[PDB]
């Protein structure tokens, strides 16, 4: 039951009621044994901001599992260029002070970032809640039936989530290191 | 209205239901009638009537410098 | 307590955020808050929103509402209520007995001292 | 079943200011919501007279860089330096001062418009010529303005940022 | 009409007398190309 | 609704009606709505002349 | 230091051209903003000027030397001292 | 419907026959920014707020346009000795003396303190000022007109305010500048003192550059790095780097839960706190004109006496105002609230306050001009051991020669600045005392007996601006508040004069002695300020008439327009005292005169002219008067210190 994105902006805002579920029947407890309800600040107590949660640790996640496979898979194999090369660029961290300013491609990156970030700024603020979240409507291989919707979403977020922490440690295992794909001492 | 806002505003009420897909131009209504009329005040009117002296004075002053022609 | 301040949802004020804004607010000046006062926002607020009135609103709105109205603590503190209670009574108090404030580098410093400034014999006398 | 949603973004609702325009049926690509805070004629009529000056701009950079130059002297002189030396010798004031009178016109226009003294369109200003009269195909007609000029601002833009950094013809 | 047209050659003649710094008739003399830039002072010409 | 014949995308000038040259009726910054019209004739004439 | 010649003689540097010039300027001034406050009796149309009016009664001043000694001789300048609001009070 | 609402105070002048005056006109003036108590009164604010940062984003954008378009930057740059000059003069009429003027704000050194180099930066600089303009205009727009009440700032959300302050704007905008310095304005000057070209800023920000080119955190670089230009921006860079850090750590470690406006109406908590924040920033002038000359922190600043001179004495001219200012809202707040009970402790001890204020403005004034009628009256006798001075009776200001202390790790400001007082600066710094005793005692007043007084019972029902409450009682004439600010202005302003008269003579008496040469090391008294300045006439021999030379021989020079704002400010100050001695009613009388010879030529005016006010007379009096003032004092030091420095 995805709802179909066109219908699922008729409950669209910032919601005011409580479900009386976890953080707004969100998808994403859903742990190995049963469900592991986290949230022990008490952020998803700010019911109306859930929805906004949601987005953020979407966004965030995928930004993450990106970066880690753009630092992972650079170790091995460069774009075609002189700039690019494990010569030019002997890191994968020396990449962003390698090129950035007048270089070019890190400011293009960043601009188009900026661009479609701003033309999906208004699906963020309004037309998201519980049920949107994340969804920009690039479903195509979203499994159809409730389940197989459900296990593709919890699937995204652990992935998301690992992503996050793996990244983390990562650039910081890079920076202490200075190594390849293997950031190991 | 029951939020207070200010006179001559282009804001919808803040009180509405689920997100609205809705069309609220923020830029002031004005009018060609009420622009001209504005642009008609006396103060406005003779500022820019003195503006214009001015002007016209600088002008000839910077082509036909002095009075060379008393 | 008058029926729109009933079952509020959280999400439009916090029930100590209500009970400290009905403690800092004259009991006669329920039912009509003027429109400047916190109350009036928060009745506005509290009507259209809630039970079987609207609920939901859009994003903008409720950062309307968010910067409109209070957040409990360190605004509708109990201690702030405990301090606007103190400071009535001191000034019913200092008709009668005032407390004694020095002004040291140019500031009033509290000593601790309360003076009886109120004359002795004539009460409407000058000095 | 309802909220009509961008053909363009398919995750943001149309802007009701869109509708009855010509890109709007088929595109409406308004994520912004620019339409949603200013006015529609407005933007269209923006949106319009970029496109426009845009076509002419990208053939009048072929021309110039192509060799296609007017018979003076002074005019001998390359893209780059181009709005130097005729800011210069005179004639870009001249092209200011009456495109400043075609301007004024034009926000007369805008300003009878707006008021409803008119029934004019955004971006019509009567010049009807290869029009055509069936309302199909003054739609399509349009269409191909909007999409051309579109697709000569952004290609002005490339062609006047590529020539500023290797200073080269056109096909660079 | 020729009122209106009168005017503006009126006008026209009065400023290609102007620009040429000559007689009318001898319209764009040997050796032009282009007039003389515009002396005196402006905003741009202090480098606005 | 009515626009100038000769500027197609602006409105109908009024006062402009019963006058020799009026069939074209350009007159987009409208001094006919301003100024008299019979004034306005004599000085396009005398400055013609 | 070249001087001015206020005698009255036509000379270089002298007064009679100026003043004449001075003179006619400000008599169109004065002359217009008179009829402007003759045909706009009303406090409205002094705060919100009427443009076209205005500069009807600024351009149509040209003539004031005549128009003002015309209406200076008919009785049109100047009021009747008992029908304006003259100083009586000491009940004269 | 908004542009007819713009017109919409004049369309409701003419509506009413009672507003078709003059007087109507001079009330729209006056009432233009008395933002009347409404439910839009906070949206008000903030958005003419938030036009007047617009409206300064204008200004600095032009400043740097002349900089970059209009000033000899580079030249300055390559020759700090060289005048700093931002303002191209055109040649209409016969202005072609003064063409180049010698700008004394300071951009120069400024833009040089930021690491500027290029006119190219000054030309970004002024285009995103006028971009950053035009989004303070819009943002004003739109809190004008879609936005929050914004009623809560103030009393509900008070907190929020504060803290966003004191973390993000204060301490953010520190920590940034912090950042800039030491990334782009040290090293920038670095390269710039060492002559070694100075690359494009953003190279700076490499990882690349002189930030890992040595590790080295210490004065030790290439070369040799012992430019003392460069020190003070190290030290502006350290002072920003811990003031940022101990804004946000003490913002989380203070209360702040103190909101001393729950009592006080929205419109009289505004003008309160206008009232508070006027008097921090006028303190803040005049801490600054005191800091400026007291520490170096502009490159090549003090070797330019004339924007040294400028910056002193605009600052504190400012702080002056915005002084008298804060009273003036404290006043306002006060007088326009319905229960101000909060001030009830000094409304109760009014008269006790008020006259031991009196009594210590009159002990001030007293000793100190007698001091100075004294040390006149003893020279002109002859009778110079009579005097107050060295030579003579010493008034030394013993608290001033001591600042010794257990060290605890400290150096420099640990003393009385290197600097020895004498006589004169000892009477020059009572009759300071005095000055600012008697201005605060008028606005202090002023505040006190705004709501009652023995005189005049009710004036609270009067409000704050007032002529009168009439000729009754002997005369209640200038009882208001609005009055007691007037006469306050007036005694700022006598002030602020005598403040810089001290400080340019002391100013320009030290330039005198350490242009010694070298070898004369004995200054004796010299010192001309110490030697000349215990006398009125010693002022007015050696200081003004002394350095009118410059101002009034400026004729055929670059400072001729000194001198003819000198002559205007003289003009502009007798025309105030036109406006100030005369009344309204001699000029109603005047006014019925000539609007019976317009009525005679049928003119009639509907407008009916009526002479100004009480009030608006009084206060263009005193604005002519401040204008008089203090361009005659700008022409005088600024043609003084140019023409000699
Ligand atoms: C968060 C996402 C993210 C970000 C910010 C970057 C950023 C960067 N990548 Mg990268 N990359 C990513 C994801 C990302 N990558 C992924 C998912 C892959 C696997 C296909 C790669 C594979 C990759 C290679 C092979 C190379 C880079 C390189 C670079 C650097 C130069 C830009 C460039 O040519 O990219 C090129 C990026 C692509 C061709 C794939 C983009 C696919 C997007 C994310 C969808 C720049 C720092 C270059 C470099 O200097 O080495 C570090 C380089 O040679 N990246
Ligand atoms: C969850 C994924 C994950 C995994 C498998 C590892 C695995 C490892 N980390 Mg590690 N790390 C992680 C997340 C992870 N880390 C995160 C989220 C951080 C914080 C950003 C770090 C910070 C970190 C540091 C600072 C160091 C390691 C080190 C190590 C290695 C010992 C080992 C291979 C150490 C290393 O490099 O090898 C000795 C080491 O010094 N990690
Ligand atoms: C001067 C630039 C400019 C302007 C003012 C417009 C204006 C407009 N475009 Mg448009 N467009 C442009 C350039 C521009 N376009 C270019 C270069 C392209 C090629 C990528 C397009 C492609 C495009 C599509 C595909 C569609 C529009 C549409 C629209 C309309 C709705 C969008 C809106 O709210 O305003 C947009 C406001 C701006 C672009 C201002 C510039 C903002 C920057 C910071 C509006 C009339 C939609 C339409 O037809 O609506 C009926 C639509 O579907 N545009
Ligand atoms: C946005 C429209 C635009 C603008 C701003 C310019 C601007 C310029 N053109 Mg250009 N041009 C344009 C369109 C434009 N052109 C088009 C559409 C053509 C094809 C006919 C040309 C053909 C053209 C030639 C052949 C020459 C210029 C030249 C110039 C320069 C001097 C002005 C001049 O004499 O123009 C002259 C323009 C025309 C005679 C044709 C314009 C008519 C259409 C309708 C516009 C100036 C940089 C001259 C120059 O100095 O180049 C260095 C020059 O020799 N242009
Ligand atoms: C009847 C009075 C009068 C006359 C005859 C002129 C005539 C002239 N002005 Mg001028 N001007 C006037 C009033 C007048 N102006 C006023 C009232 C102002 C504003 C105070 C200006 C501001 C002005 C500037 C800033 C400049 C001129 C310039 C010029 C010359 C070129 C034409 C131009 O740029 O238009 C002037 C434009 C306007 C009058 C429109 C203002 C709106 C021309 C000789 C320019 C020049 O010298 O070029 C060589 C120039 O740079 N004028
Ligand atoms: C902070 C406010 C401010 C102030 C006081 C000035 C003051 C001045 N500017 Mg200026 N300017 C400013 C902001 C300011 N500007 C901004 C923000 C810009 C950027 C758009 C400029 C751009 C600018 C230029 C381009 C020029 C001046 C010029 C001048 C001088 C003569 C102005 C003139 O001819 O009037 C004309 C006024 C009108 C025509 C009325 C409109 C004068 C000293 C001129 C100058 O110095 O000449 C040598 C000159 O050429 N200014
Ligand atoms: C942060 C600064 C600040 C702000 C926001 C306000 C705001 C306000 N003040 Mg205030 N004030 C301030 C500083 C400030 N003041 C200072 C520093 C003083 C002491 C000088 C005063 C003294 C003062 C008095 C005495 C009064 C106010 C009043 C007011 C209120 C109405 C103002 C109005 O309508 O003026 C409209 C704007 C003007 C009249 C500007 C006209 C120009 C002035 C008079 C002279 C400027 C000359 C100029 C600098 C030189 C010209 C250039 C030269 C070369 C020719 C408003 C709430 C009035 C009130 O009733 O409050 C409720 C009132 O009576 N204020
Ligand atoms: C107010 C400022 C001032 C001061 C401090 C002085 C000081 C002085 N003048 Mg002088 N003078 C002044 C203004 C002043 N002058 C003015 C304005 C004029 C012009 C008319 C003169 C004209 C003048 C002449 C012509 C002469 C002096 C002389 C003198 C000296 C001797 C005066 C004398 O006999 O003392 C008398 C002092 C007293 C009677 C005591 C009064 C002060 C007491 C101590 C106050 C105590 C208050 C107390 C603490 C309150 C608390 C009490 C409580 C605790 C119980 C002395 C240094 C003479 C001289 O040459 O000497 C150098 C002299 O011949 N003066
Ligand atoms: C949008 C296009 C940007 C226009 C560039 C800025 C305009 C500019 O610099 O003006 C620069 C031009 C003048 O430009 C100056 O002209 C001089 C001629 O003596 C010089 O020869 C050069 O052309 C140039 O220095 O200013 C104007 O023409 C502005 C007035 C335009 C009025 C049009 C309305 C007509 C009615
Ligand atoms: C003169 C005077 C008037 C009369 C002032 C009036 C009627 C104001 C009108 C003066 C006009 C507006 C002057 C306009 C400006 C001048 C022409 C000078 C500025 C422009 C030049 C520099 C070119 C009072 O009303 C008054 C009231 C109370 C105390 C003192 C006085 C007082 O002294
Ligand atoms: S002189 Fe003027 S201010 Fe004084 S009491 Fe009389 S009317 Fe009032």
């Amino acid at each position: 039951a995805r709802r179909e994105l066109a219908v699922a902006y008729e409950d669209a805002g910032i919601d005011l009621m409580d479900n009386g579920k976890f953080a707004q029947g969100l998808v994403g407890a859903e742990a190995a044994f049963g469900r592991y309800e986290f949230d022990p600040i008490g952020f998803s107590k700010y019911t109306e901001l859930v929805p906004w949660f949601r987005e953020a640790e979407l966004k965030h996640g995928r930004i993450a599992m990106l970066a880690w496979l753009g630092l992972v898979v650079p170790d091995f194999v460069r774009i075609p260029g002189e700039a690019y090369s494990f010569e030019a660029v002997p890191r994968v961290i020396d990449a962003h002070d390698a090129l950035n300013a007048d270089a070019g491609p890190n400011f293009q990156i960043i601009l188009f970032i900026s661009i479609v970030e701003l033309c999906c700024a208004k699906k963020v603020f309004e037309w998201n809640s519980v049920e949107t979240a994340g969804d920009y409507n690039l479903t195509r291989l979203f499994p159809e039936d409730d389940e197989a919707q459900k296990q593709m979403r919890i699937a995204e977020l652990k992935n998301g989530r690992l992503a996050m922490i793996a990244f983390g440690g990562a650039v910081t295992q890079a920076v202490i290191t200075g190594k390849p794909f293997p950031w190991t001492f | 209205r029951k939020i207070p806002a200010g006179p001559y505003s282009v804001s919808v009420e803040p009180l509405r239901d689920g997100a609205t897909n809705e069309v609220s131009i923020v830029t002031p209504p004005i009018s060609s009638e009420g622009v001209q009329e504005y642009l008609s005040l006396a103060p406005v009117f003779f500022m820019a009537l003195a503006i214009f002296t001015s002007g016209f004075a600088i002008e000839v002053l910077r082509f036909f410098p002095d009075t060379r022609y008393w | 307590v008058l029926p729109y301040m009933e079952n509020i949802p959280r999400a439009i004020v916090e029930k100590e955020a209500l009970e400290g804004v009905l403690a800092m607010t004259p009991r006669e000046q329920w039912e009509d808050p003027p429109e400047d006062s916190v109350l009036y926002t928060l009745k506005v607020y509290a009507e259209t929103y809630g039970e079987g009135k609207a609920t939901k609103m859009p994003w903008w709105d409720w950062l309307y509402m968010r910067f409109e109205l209070p957040d409990a603590n360190e605004v509708s503190a109990e201690k702030i209520k405990l301090m606007e209670d103190d400071a009535k009574i001191q000034r019913r108090m200092m008709e009668g007995k005032i407390p004694l404030y020095v002004p040291i580098l140019g500031v009033p410093i509290y000593t601790g001292m309360t003076l009886d400034w109120k004359p002795e014999a004539e009460l409407f006398a000058g000095d | 079943g309802g909220y009509k949603m961008s053909k363009a973004v398919p995750f943001l609702p149309m802007s009701p200011a869109l509708e009855g325009y010509v890109g709007a049926e088929e595109e409406g690509f308004d994520p912004m919501g620019f339409s949603l805070a200013l006015d529609i004629r407005w933007l269209r009529e923006a949106e319009l007279k970029h496109g426009r000056i845009c076509m002419l701009a990208t053939v009048g950079w072929i021309a110039t860089d192509l060799g296609m130059r007017l018979p003076g002297p002074a005019y001998q002189v390359s893209t780059l330096e181009a709005h130097d030396a005729m800011v210069k010798f005179g004639p870009m004031a001249q092209i200011l001062i009456w495109l400043g009178i075609i301007e004024v016109f034009s926000f007369l226009a805008i300003t009878n418009m707006m008021e409803g003294t008119t029934d004019r369109q955004p971006g019509d200003y009567g010049l009807r010529r290869l029009y055509p009269k069936d309302e199909e195909g003054q739609y399509e007609m349009q269409l191909k303005e909007l999409r051309n000029g579109r697709l000569a601002m952004l290609a002005f833009s490339g062609i006047v940022t590529t020539a500023v950094l290797t200073g080269r013809t056109w096909p660079f | 009409k020729n009122g209106r047209l009168a005017m503006l050659a009126f006008s026209g003649m009065v400023h290609h007398n102007i620009v040429v710094k000559g007689a009318l008739f001898p319209l764009v003399p040997d050796g032009w190309t282009g007039p003389e830039p515009w002396a005196v002072g402006s905003i741009m010409n202090n480098m606005g | 609704k009515e626009t100038s014949a000769s500027v197609p995308f602006l409105p109908k000038p009024k006062n402009l009606a019963g006058w020799v040259g009026g069939e074209t009726e350009f007159d987009p910054i409208g001094f006919s709505n301003w100024f008299d019209m019979k004034w306005l004739r004599e000085a396009e004439l005398k400055h013609g002349r | 230091l070249p001087r001015v010649i206020a005698t009255g003689e036509v000379t270089r540097g002298g007064i009679v051209t100026p003043a004449l010039m001075f003179l006619y300027t400000t008599g169109w001034i004065g002359y217009a903003g008179r009829s402007y406050l003759l045909r706009t009796k009303d406090a409205a149309k002094e705060i919100k000027i009427d443009v076209p009016l205005a500069l009807t009664c600024m351009t149509s001043a040209f003539a004031w030397p005549v128009y003002s000694w015309q209406d200076i001789t008919n009785g049109r300048f100047v009021a009747k001292d008992t029908e304006i609001r003259v100083q009586r009070m000491h009940m004269a | 419907d908004f542009s007819k609402a713009a017109f919409g105070s004049a369309t409701g002048l003419v509506a009413k026959a009672a507003s078709q005056t003059t007087t109507a006109i001079w009330n729209l003036h006056a009432d233009a920014h008395d933002f009347s108590n409404s439910s839009y009164l906070s949206k008000q604010v903030f958005a003419a707020n938030l036009a007047h940062i617009g409206v300064v984003f204008i200004w600095l954008s032009g400043m740097h346009f002349h900089g970059a378009y209009f000033s000899n930057y580079l030249d300055w740059l390559q020759d700090p000795s060289i005048a700093p000059t931002a303002q191209q003069v055109s040649n209409i009429a016969n202005q072609s003396v003064l063409n180049p003027i010698r700008v004394t704000s300071g951009f120069f050194n400024l833009w040089l303190a930021e690491g500027i180099t290029s006119t190219y930066q000054l030309k970004v600089i002024a285009a995103f000022g006028l971009i950053a303009s035009a989004l303070c205009f819009l943002g004003s727009y739109f809190h004008m007109h879609s936005s929050t009440s914004f009623t809560r700032v103030l009393n509900t959300k008070l907190t929020s305010l504060s803290t966003h302050h004191l973390v993000g704007l204060l301490g953010l905008g520190s920590l940034a500048w912090a950042g800039h310095l030491i990334h782009i304005s040290l090293p920038v000057n670095i390269l710039l003192n060492a002559g070694v070209a100075v690359p494009s800023p953003h190279s700076l920000l490499s990882s690349k550059a002189v930030a890992t080119i040595v590790e080295q955190l210490s004065f030790s670089a290439l070369t040799s790095s012992d430019g003392y230009v460069w020190q003070p921006l190290v030290y502006s860079a350290m002072h920003h780097f811990a003031l940022a850090l101990v804004l946000i750590v003490g913002s989380i470690f203070l209360s702040t839960a103190s909101n001393p406006l729950m009592s006080f109406t929205v419109g009289s908590s505004w003008h309160l706190v206008l009232g508070v924040q006027l008097f921090v920033t006028g303190t803040a002038s005049v801490l600054y004109a005191q800091m400026s000359n007291a520490y170096p922190v502009y490159p090549y600043l003090l070797t330019d006496h004339p924007t040294v001179v400028s910056l002193f004495v605009h600052h504190m001219w400012i702080g002056g105002f915005f002084l008298v200012g804060a009273f003036a809202h404290l006043s306002i707040g006060l007088v326009r609230d319905t229960l101000p009970q909060s001030f009830s402790v000094v409304l109760t001890q009014r008269d006790i306050i008020l006259g031991h204020l009196t009594w210590v403005v009159a002990f001030l004034g007293v000793h100190s001009f007698g001091l100075y009628v004294h040390n006149d009256t003893m020279q002109a006798l002859g009778r110079p051991d009579d005097m107050f001075s060295d030579n003579a009776i010493s008034l030394l200001p013993v608290f001033a020669r001591w600042s010794t202390l257990t060290l605890n790790s400290t150096g420099s400001a640990v003393s009385v600045l290197g600097v020895e007082l004498s006589t004169a600066d000892f009477m020059v710094t009572h009759i300071h005392a005095f000055t600012i005793h008697t201005t605060v005692l008028i606005l202090v007043k002023g505040f006190l007996y705004a709501r009652s007084s023995r005189l005049v019972n009710d004036k609270y029902k009067l409000d704050f601006r007032y002529p009168c409450d009439g000729p009754g009682r002997g005369g209640t004439c200038q009882i208001s508040p609005w009055d007691h600010v007037f006469l306050g202005l007036f005694w700022m302003y006598n002030s602020i004069s005598v403040v810089i008269f001290h400080f340019f003579w002391e100013y320009q008496s030290n330039l005198a002695s350490i242009k010694a040469s070298a070898g004369g090391s004995i200054r004796a008294l010299a010192s001309d300020f110490e030697l000349n300045s215990i006398n009125t006439n010693g002022w007015l021999r050696n200081f003004l008439w002394s350095g009118a030379a410059q101002v009034i021989q400026s004729y055929g020079s670059p400072l001729a327009a000194y001198g003819l704002t000198f002559l205007a400010s003289h003009f502009v100050w007798a025309l105030s005292l036109m406006f100030l001695f005369s009344g309204r009613g001699y000029w109603q009388e005047l006014i019925e005169s000539v609007l019976w010879a317009h009525h005679k030529l049928y003119v009639v005016p509907h407008i009916q002219p009526r002479a100004l006010s009480i009030t608006s007379g009084r206060a263009v009096g005193l604005t002519h008067y401040l204008l008089g003032g203090i361009g005659t004092t700008w022409s005088f030091f600024l043609a003084r210190i140019v023409a000699t420095a």
